[PDB]
């Protein structure tokens, strides 16, 4: 398959026990208490950084509960991406989750925890000449680029081009990470094995889309009018996806009936390429439209 | 590391009999998310709060309620003498909400006109409770507040989470140029005592002004049950008072007789100004190594001393907090409890 | 310049802006003596100097581009404006870099 399991991964990393588990010594003075191996995070009132932890808890994972007293914590493998595509330091944030949470870190948590600050919503995608290269602006792109069979093998030597950027982009890589780094030009044949490789090898890239860089499509005709409708959850989740500079690809559960589509328009005329609109079925295109 | 009131230095004189006019704020602005609920339940929650608090401490004086919705000032509890009216309006406009944009102008005004029936020995206020950011005038501002410094209304009002400049100006000018009364809040604790402190009667230095002795007499309740009626509100109430003057049946009240209108009171009333005229000197905290007392409460018997040399413990402090004119100890519970509610200082009533 | 300094002996310059201190001598040509700079000794803050560089949808921002539009700069100039307009008490103001822009800027901002 082209995609990764650990996207769905989530409900899982709830399970302990009280001979080998210890008592934690941040119980004693703990202002929440983070259950590692239940996955719970019971942040009672005693937490005077209770907003700040629940914001960490709700980007790695998934808040169950939200009690008046204590909360809860869920794990979520599509939450581990979104806190690791988060930004916030995986050694910083374990270690302020260790001091506000009473229970002490679970080994099992705490390395899921920092594979998911760096690999996780993490993963490094060069680009030279506006396109998509194997490299990565942090070392370990770079050597996950080199020693990429997609990446690397199907990458040309060349570093970057303009022309090979603009229409090659080992297929055009508009899905790669950050460009204008150390990285070398790839081909325009096969992003289905590069993709293959990175859900097999567990690659999570913080993938971009360069729209301006798809020299190839010449942009659609298409009115770049966002006089539709905005809405709070709506232009959050543009801002999320979005990214940085160019858009990307990416999943988004919304309330269907909503406006759900409206962020899709907004996106497909953001990126001014060429787009197509799929819902569920012919009749349900039409009234959706309508 | 202490903090307290350094001195009292108008223990001669405050406004005993008030008038105050609390005026709330109703108005889009109130309804942004800042405090718990909102902004406007909040207020109205404190609000009520302080008109039992207020009408407890002063009970000799009146208050009327006054919004500002939609650019509007509609008075929504005549100025009265009776907690519960105000409490119930209060009520109703809790479960009503805001609109439009507040018309400080048109409060102001308002409120000069309210109060005019005032007389002389009593001493007017008002209070406003500004909660936005900007005023809507149908009018120059700085005519009615010129008006208002001419009739003798000091106001204070509390600010949210801003300082207006017309306000600042505003207090600033009524109050005898002595600006303080501008306070505005910054945490909802700060709130509560903000109210607390508006509640007491108001001093700065009084110009020397026209001092007027007022007339009034005390009832004595009534004996028979059956016989029930009322000469202030025509109803059959199971029994009363009796207006020493005008004799005729009034229900239970400080308020004005309704016959021969004159002002009506117990004694209780005039104890509580007693209390706030002439309250006590600050009880000083003991020196920590320099007290060599002794080692209990006085008015209490608490066994919260000290430690005798512990390192940081003992190098911390002695409380032995001690009012200065009796010179005995007493703990900081009972100091606090003795500032704050009953004001008769246990050693210094004994000697 | 040339013929003041030629001219008067004992001279001053000051403005609560000056800097830096030693542009002034290189550009005009001239002779000092004390080129001395001002402390704010307060014992508060007293102002809040800010530089907003990013807005909601965390963007570099400026009017370095062009003199035009790019709705996402606009859009986003405009709520910084409204929520700064909200949160200030009575008084506030901007300074837009030249006037063509202000006129384009305003203009659709009322668009
Ligand atoms: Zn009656
Ligand atoms: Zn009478
Ligand atoms: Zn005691
Ligand atoms: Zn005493």
């Amino acid at each position: 398959p082209a995609d990764f399991v650990p996207d769905s991964v989530s409900g899982m990393f709830r399970s302990h026990d009280f001979s080998y588990l210890r008592l934690r010594p941040d119980h004693a003075s703990r202002p929440l208490w983070i259950s590692p191996s239940d996955g719970r995070i019971i942040l009672e009132s005693f937490s005077p950084l209770a907003e700040q932890a629940q914001d960490f808890l709700v980007t790695i994972a998934e808040p169950i509960s939200r009690p008046s007293h204590i909360h809860e914590y869920k794990i979520t493998a599509y939450s581990l991406y979104a806190a690791v595509s988060v930004g916030l330091e995986t050694d910083d944030i374990i270690s302020v989750l260790d001091r506000l949470s009473k229970v002490p870190v679970a080994e099992s948590i705490i390395n899921f925890i920092k594979g998911a600050t760096i690999s996780y919503g993490k993963v490094k995608l060069v680009i030279k000449h506006n396109r998509y290269f194997v490299e990565t602006t942090q070392a370990d792109i770079l050597q996950m680029l080199l020693n990429d069979s997609v990446i690397g093998p199907l990458r040309i030597d060349s570093d970057h081009q303009v022309q090979p950027p603009e229409d090659v982009l080992e297929r055009e890589e508009e899905d790669d990470d950050i460009d204008a780094v150390h990285s070398f030009e790839i081909a325009n044949e096969s992003v289905e094995v590069v993709k293959k490789r990175c859900q097999e090898i567990d690659y999570p890239v913080l993938e971009e889309y360069d729209f301006r860089n798809d020299h190839r499509n010449p942009d659609l005709d298409i009115d770049l009018k966002p006089s539709t409708q905005i809405r709070p959850y709506q232009e959050k989740s543009l801002s999320k996806m979005f990214g940085n500079g160019r858009a990307r690809s990416g999943i988004i559960v919304l309330p269907c009936g909503a406006g759900k589509t409206l962020v899709g328009i907004t996106a497909a005329c953001t990126i001014k390429k060429s787009v197509i609109v799929l819902c569920t079925s012919s009749v349900s295109v039409m009234q959706w439209r309508q | 590391k202490k903090r307290t009131a350094k001195k009292n230095i108008t223990p001669y004189q405050r406004g005993i009999i008030r008038s105050l006019i609390l005026t709330l704020d109703c108005s889009e602005a109130m309804l942004e998310k800042d405090l718990r609920p909102n902004r406007h339940a909040m207020i109205i929650q404190y609000a009520i709060d302080f008109v039992h608090e207020f009408f407890d401490q002063n009970p000799i004086s009146q208050m009327g309620i006054i919004i500002m919705r939609n650019g509007l000032a509609q008075l929504v509890s005549q100025v009265s003498g009776n907690p519960q009216d105000h409490i119930d309006a209060l009520k109703s406009i809790r479960k009503q909400e805001p609109k439009g944009n507040p018309s400080l102008q048109n409060a102001l005004e308002m409120a000069r006109g309210l109060l005019l029936p005032v007389p002389a020995h009593c001493t007017r206020e008002v209070l406003i409770v500004f909660g936005s950011l900007s005023t809507t005038d149908p009018g120059d501002i700085h005519q009615t507040i010129d008006s208002l410094v001419s009739e003798k209304i000091r106001v204070k009002v509390l600010g949210l989470s801003a300082q207006v400049a017309i306000c600042k100006e505003l207090c600033k000018a009524t109050n005898y140029g002595d600006e303080s009364f501008y306070k505005i809040l910054l945490d909802e604790t700060h709130l509560k005592e903000l109210f607390n402190e508006a509640v007491t009667p108001l001093p700065v230095n009084k110009i020397n002004k026209g001092f007027t002795l007022v007339k009034m007499g005390f009832p004595t309740r009534i004996f028979e049950d059956t016989p029930t009626f009322c000469s202030c509100h025509s109803k059959l109430v199971y029994g009363g008072y009796f207006c020493p003057n005008c004799h005729s049946k009034v229900c239970s009240l400080p308020t004005v007789c309704p016959c021969c209108d004159l002002m009506l009171i117990l004694s209780t009333h005039l104890a509580r100004s007693y209390h706030h005229l002439m309250p006590l000197k600050t009880f000083a905290e003991v020196p920590t190594t320099e007290k060599f007392r002794s080692e209990d409460c006085f008015s209490c018997q608490s066994r919260f001393p000290i430690l005798k040399n512990h390192k940081n413990g003992k190098l911390l402090t002695s409380s032995r907090y001690r009012c200065e004119d009796c010179k005995q100890e007493f703990c900081v519970d009972c100091d606090v409890f003795i500032h704050e509610i009953l004001h008769n200082c246990p050693g210094c009533e004994s000697k | 310049i040339k013929p003041v300094f030629e001219r008067f002996s004992s001279v001053i310059i000051t403005s609560g802006t000056i800097s830096p201190l030693d542009m002034y001598p290189r550009m005009l040509n001239f002779k000092t003596v004390l080129q001395k700079s001002y402390a704010m000794t307060l014992a508060k803050k007293s102002f809040l100097p800010m530089i907003i560089t990013k807005g909601s949808d965390q963007v570099a921002i400026s009017s370095r581009f062009e003199i035009r539009n790019d709705p996402s700069i606009v859009r986003n100039y405009g709520s910084m404006l409204v929520e700064f307009a909200k949160i200030t008490p009575d008084g506030m103001v901007v300074f837009f870099p030249s006037y063509l822009y202000m006129e384009s800027i305003v203009s659709m901002w009322q668009t």
